[PDB]
């Protein structure tokens, strides 16, 4: 609606923003934990 | 017409396509300054250059040592041990004679007018009018160097820096070599390939 | 421009003697300051050519180094020697304060001077044989002694640090050490690994 | 560097043994065949591969038993602090030279101050990769990097 | 060694002050002058130099000149004494 995308985009783009890297870390400590290192070099 | 990397898109602007290979290639908008596209142009020449000998110095000797009309390590091992002289006289060596003849360039590159003291006695010269492209003893054999031809070079300079960003690359992972790496493709691709292997 | 294909800062026409439009810095900026760094660099060269030979010469002999001169001094007595024969003078108290008094004199002397302290071509009994009677002739002299000095000064150097690292001090040694497998000797194998 | 390596060290031996004991206590209540049991033996599990993974990556210990990190530059531990370090001041680089293309972007424009409060996520995405560059910001450096009004 | 060594030292000191280092030494103080709080300092202060004792009937030399030159004599000639007894011995 055009407008609706401009309630969009506001601080609702922080928080959509804000879960999607907390997705993205969680995911990753899931299939990395624990790690003290970059191990890989 | 020029060509467009992406067809749908259009070309940046400082994109005139007076340049050889220019295919409206600057998403990130790297070369929108001018000065930055001089700069930008020289460094492609020469990453590229380097890229087609190693590349090829990489390349044709694996295959030759598989013929087995010659034998010799494969690049990944060229360095240790074997030579006259060790690693290190050859490094200063290779530092001393690489930083000169650059550092040296560079000179043609701020400025195009570095092209006497040659030798160090005044007689000979470079005569002609190309950054990156020196004339004279550089080429003996006086091809044309055509715009167009240019645009040869500078294909075969990219091609040849994915073949090298994939030698590397390829390297890890296969433990084994690129004329190898093909074979086992070869032998049979649908088994072998990034899948197969990470 | 002696950097090929670099401007030369606007204060070097290339008129001085030894003038290669040399100054990354612009330490030379001041035209007071720059004078003084004439003078100084002559006095610097001045000395390291007299120092290589100095420190070269008795080597080929029996200097073994410019370094193990200097060992007598830590121990008590001394007393050293110039040619195996000890004194006179042998002592380090003696000869520090024979040193300081002797020199401290001279150059300050050379803190008493206008023209340019002389132009740093005092030119006094120092010209005896009179080199400078031509001016002509006498400017090729100064760049002669300029790039001369300059020589010994960036040798003196390497022979600093060829001495640190090697402190098995060799500069006429090192060369030779070079020369047996001058391949598998050179700087390079200490500018890395064992 | 005056530690011993946790391979080689007792007290990180003593801490895996001690954790173990601990989550297998509770495994007792549970029976077998349960949701908390596979719970904690996933737990447990994890506890293994984590003790495992630092001996395995030459991670020094002290003597409470607890790794300990060099940050002094030495290259057996880059891992401990450089390598992802260096990670790091790319991120924050790239996440800095985006911001900063966005308000050149919206500055000569309108109301400034609508595009920093409404987002432009079309002008924003066409902006995000450039932080792929962004150390190419040095070439930028050497020409219109900062403010010459300042 | 006997006191003859600050005997020596003070006399070479003061040799070199008399003959040597005096001319510059001299230009130096001019050039320095005297310290001044917005302008000279004697106006107020009560305290200003003394002349008279400054001055002395030799071509060049004043007694405030033997004291410090003496002075350095002395030290650098105790310092000289010192070091002898110590008998300090390094590597
Ligand atoms: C120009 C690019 C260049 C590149 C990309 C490499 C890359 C490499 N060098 Mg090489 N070198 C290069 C230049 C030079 N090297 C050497 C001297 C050596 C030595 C002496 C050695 C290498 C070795 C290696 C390899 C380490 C193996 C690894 O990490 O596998 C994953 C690696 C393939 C090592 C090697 O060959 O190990 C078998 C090795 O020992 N290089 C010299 C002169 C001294 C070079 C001069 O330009
Ligand atoms: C609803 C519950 C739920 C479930 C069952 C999963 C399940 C999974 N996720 Mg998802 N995820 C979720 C919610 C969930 N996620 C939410 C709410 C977010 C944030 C929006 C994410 C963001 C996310 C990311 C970024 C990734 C996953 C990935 C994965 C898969 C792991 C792939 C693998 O083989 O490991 C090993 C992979 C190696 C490379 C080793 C797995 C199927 C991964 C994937 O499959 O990519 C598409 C991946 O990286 N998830
Ligand atoms: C791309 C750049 C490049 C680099 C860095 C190297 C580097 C090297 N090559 Mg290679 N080579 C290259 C390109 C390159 N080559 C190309 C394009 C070809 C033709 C396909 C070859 C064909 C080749 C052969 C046949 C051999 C080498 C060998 C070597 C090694 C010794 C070189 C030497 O003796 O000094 C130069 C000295 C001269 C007298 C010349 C050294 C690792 C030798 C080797 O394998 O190790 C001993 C050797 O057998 N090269
Ligand atoms: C007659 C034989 C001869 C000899 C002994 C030399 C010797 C030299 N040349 Mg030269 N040169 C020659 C013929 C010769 N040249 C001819 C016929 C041409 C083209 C007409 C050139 C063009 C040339 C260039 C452009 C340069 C040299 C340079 C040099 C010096 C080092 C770089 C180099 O190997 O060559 C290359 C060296 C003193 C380099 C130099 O002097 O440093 C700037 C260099 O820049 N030469
Ligand atoms: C070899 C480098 C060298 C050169 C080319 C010069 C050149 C010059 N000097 Mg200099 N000088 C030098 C080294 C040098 N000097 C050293 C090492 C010292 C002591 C550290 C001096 C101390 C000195 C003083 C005090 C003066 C000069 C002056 C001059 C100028 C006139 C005299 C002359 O031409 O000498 C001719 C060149 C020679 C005689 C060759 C010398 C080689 C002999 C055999 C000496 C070898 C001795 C042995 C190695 C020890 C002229 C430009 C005078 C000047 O500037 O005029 C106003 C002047 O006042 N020089
Ligand atoms: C121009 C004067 C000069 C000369 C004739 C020499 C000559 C020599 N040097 Mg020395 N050096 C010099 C200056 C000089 N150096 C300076 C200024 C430094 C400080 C950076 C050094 C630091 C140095 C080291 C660490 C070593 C040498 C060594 C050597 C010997 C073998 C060459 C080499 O290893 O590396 C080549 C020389 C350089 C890379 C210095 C560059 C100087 C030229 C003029 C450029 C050879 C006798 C090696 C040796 O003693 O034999 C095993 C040795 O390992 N040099
Ligand atoms: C306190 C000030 C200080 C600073 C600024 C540094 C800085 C550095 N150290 Mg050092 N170090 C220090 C104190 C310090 N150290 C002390 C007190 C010790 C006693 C152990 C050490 C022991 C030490 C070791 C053993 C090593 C270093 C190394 C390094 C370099 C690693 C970064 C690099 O690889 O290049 C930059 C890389 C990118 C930009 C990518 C870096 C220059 C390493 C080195 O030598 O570098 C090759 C290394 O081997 N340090
Ligand atoms: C305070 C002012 C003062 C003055 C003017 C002197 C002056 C002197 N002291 Mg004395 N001293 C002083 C304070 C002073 N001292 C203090 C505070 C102490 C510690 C308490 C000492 C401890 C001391 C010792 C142990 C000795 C002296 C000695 C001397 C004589 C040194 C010989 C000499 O002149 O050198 C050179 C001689 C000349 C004639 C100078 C002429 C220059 C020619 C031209 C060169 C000289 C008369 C020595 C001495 O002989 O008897 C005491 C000596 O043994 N002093
Ligand atoms: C080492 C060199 C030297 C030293 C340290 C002195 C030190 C001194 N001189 Mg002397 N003088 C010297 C060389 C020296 N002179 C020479 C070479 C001459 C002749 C050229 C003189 C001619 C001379 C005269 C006429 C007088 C001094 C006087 C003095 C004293 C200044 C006044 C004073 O002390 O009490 C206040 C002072 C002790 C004055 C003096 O004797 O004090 C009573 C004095 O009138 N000097
Ligand atoms: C364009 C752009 C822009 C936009 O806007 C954005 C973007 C997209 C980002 C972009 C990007 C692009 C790219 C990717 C590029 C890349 C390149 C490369 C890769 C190169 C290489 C390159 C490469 C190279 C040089 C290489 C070279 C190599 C060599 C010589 C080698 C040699 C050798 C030999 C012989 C042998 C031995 O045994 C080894 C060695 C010794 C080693």
């Amino acid at each position: 609606r055009d407008l609706k995308t401009y309630l969009s985009v506001a601080p609702v783009a922080s928080t959509l923003w804000f879960a999607a890297l907390a997705g993205l870390l969680i995911e990753i400590n899931r299939l990395f934990p624990d790690a003290l290192t970059f191990p890989f070099f | 017409k020029k060509g467009e990397w992406l067809p749908g898109l259009a070309s940046p602007g400082y994109l005139t396509g007076s340049l050889p290979g220019d295919n409206g290639f600057d998403p990130l908008g790297l070369a929108e300054d001018p000065e930055n596209l001089r700069w930008f142009v020289q460094a492609e020449l020469v990453n590229g250059r380097w890229a087609m000998l190693g590349v090829a110095g990489m390349l044709l000797p694996e295959v030759f040592t598989s013929i087995g009309i010659i034998n010799v390590p494969k690049w990944y091992d060229a360095g240790k041990e074997e030579y006259f002289a060790s690693s290190s006289t050859l490094f200063v060596i290779e530092f001393i004679l690489s930083h000169y003849v650059e550092i040296r360039r560079w000179q043609d590159i701020k400025n195009p007018g570095s092209v006497n003291q040659d030798p160090i006695f005044k007689q000979y010269s470079l005569p002609a009018g190309e950054v990156g492209y020196p004339g004279g003893i550089f080429n003996p054999l006086n091809f044309a160097p055509t715009l167009e031809a240019k645009e040869k070079e500078i294909a075969n300079g990219r091609l040849a820096m994915l073949a090298f960003l994939g030698f590397i690359i390829q390297h890890n992972v296969t433990g084994k070599g690129p004329f190898d790496n093909l074979l086992q493709h070869i032998s049979d691709p649908w088994h072998n390939t990034i899948v197969q292997t990470l | 421009d002696w950097m090929p294909g670099q401007p030369r800062p606007s204060y070097l026409d290339g008129s001085a003697p030894g003038d290669f439009g040399f100054d990354p810095l612009r330490l030379g900026e001041v035209p007071e300051n720059l004078e003084r760094f004439k003078e100084s660099e002559l006095i610097h060269c001045r000395w390291a050519m007299l120092a290589v030979p100095g420190i070269l010469v008795p080597e080929a002999l029996g200097l073994g180094n410019w370094v193990k001169a200097q060992e007598w001094a830590a121990l008590p007595g001394g007393q050293a020697t110039y040619l195996g024969n000890p004194v006179p003078w042998g002592t380090l108290p003696t000869i520090l304060v024979i040193e300081f008094l002797s020199i401290a004199f001279v150059e300050h002397q050379r803190s008493m001077e206008k023209d340019p302290e002389k132009k740093k071509y005092p030119g006094g009994a120092f010209d005896p044989l009179g080199y400078s009677k031509d001016p002509k002739k006498f400017h090729e002299y100064k760049i002669k002694e300029v790039k001369n000095g300059r020589l010994a000064l960036l040798a003196f150097v390497g022979i600093c640090v060829q001495q640190s690292a090697y402190p098995g001090t060799g500069p006429l040694e090192n060369l030779a050490t070079h020369l047996a497998d001058p391949w598998h000797n050179n700087i390079g194998i200490n500018v890395l690994i064992p | 560097s005056g530690l011993t390596p946790c391979k080689e060290s007792k007290q990180f031996a003593k801490r895996e043994k001690q954790s173990i004991k601990k989550l297998e206590s509770s495994l007792k209540i549970y029976a077998a065949d349960s949701a908390p049991a596979l719970a904690i033996n996933a737990t447990i599990e994890k506890t293994k591969r984590r003790f495992d993974n630092y001996a395995k990556q030459g991670l020094l210990c002290g003597a409470d038993g607890l790794p300990h990190l060099i940050v002094s530059g030495d290259q057996r531990h880059w891992g401990e602090f450089i390598t992802p370090g260096i990670l790091f001041l790319y991120i924050a680089g790239w996440i800095g030279w985006v911001g900063r293309s966005y308000l050149i972007a919206i500055r000569d424009e309108k109301k400034p101050t609508q595009k920093e409060i409404i987002i432009d996520v079309p002008l924003a995405s066409r902006l995000v990769f450039r932080g792929f560059s962004w150390p190419i910001a040095a070439y930028r450096e050497l020409l219109n990097g900062e403010l010459v009004a300042k | 060694n006997p006191s003859l060594v600050i005997s020596l030292s003070t006399g070479l000191s003061l040799f070199l002050g008399r003959f040597v280092f005096f001319n510059f030494q001299r230009e130096n103080v001019a050039k320095q002058g005297l310290p001044e709080q917005n302008g000279v300092t004697h106006f107020e202060a009560g305290d200003s130099r003394a002349k008279e004792y400054a001055g002395v009937s030799k071509s060049a030399a004043a007694l405030v000149d033997v004291l410090a030159w003496g002075s350095i004599g002395h030290i650098v000639a105790y310092y000289i004494l010192a070091t002898s007894s110590n008998g300090y011995d390094p590597k």
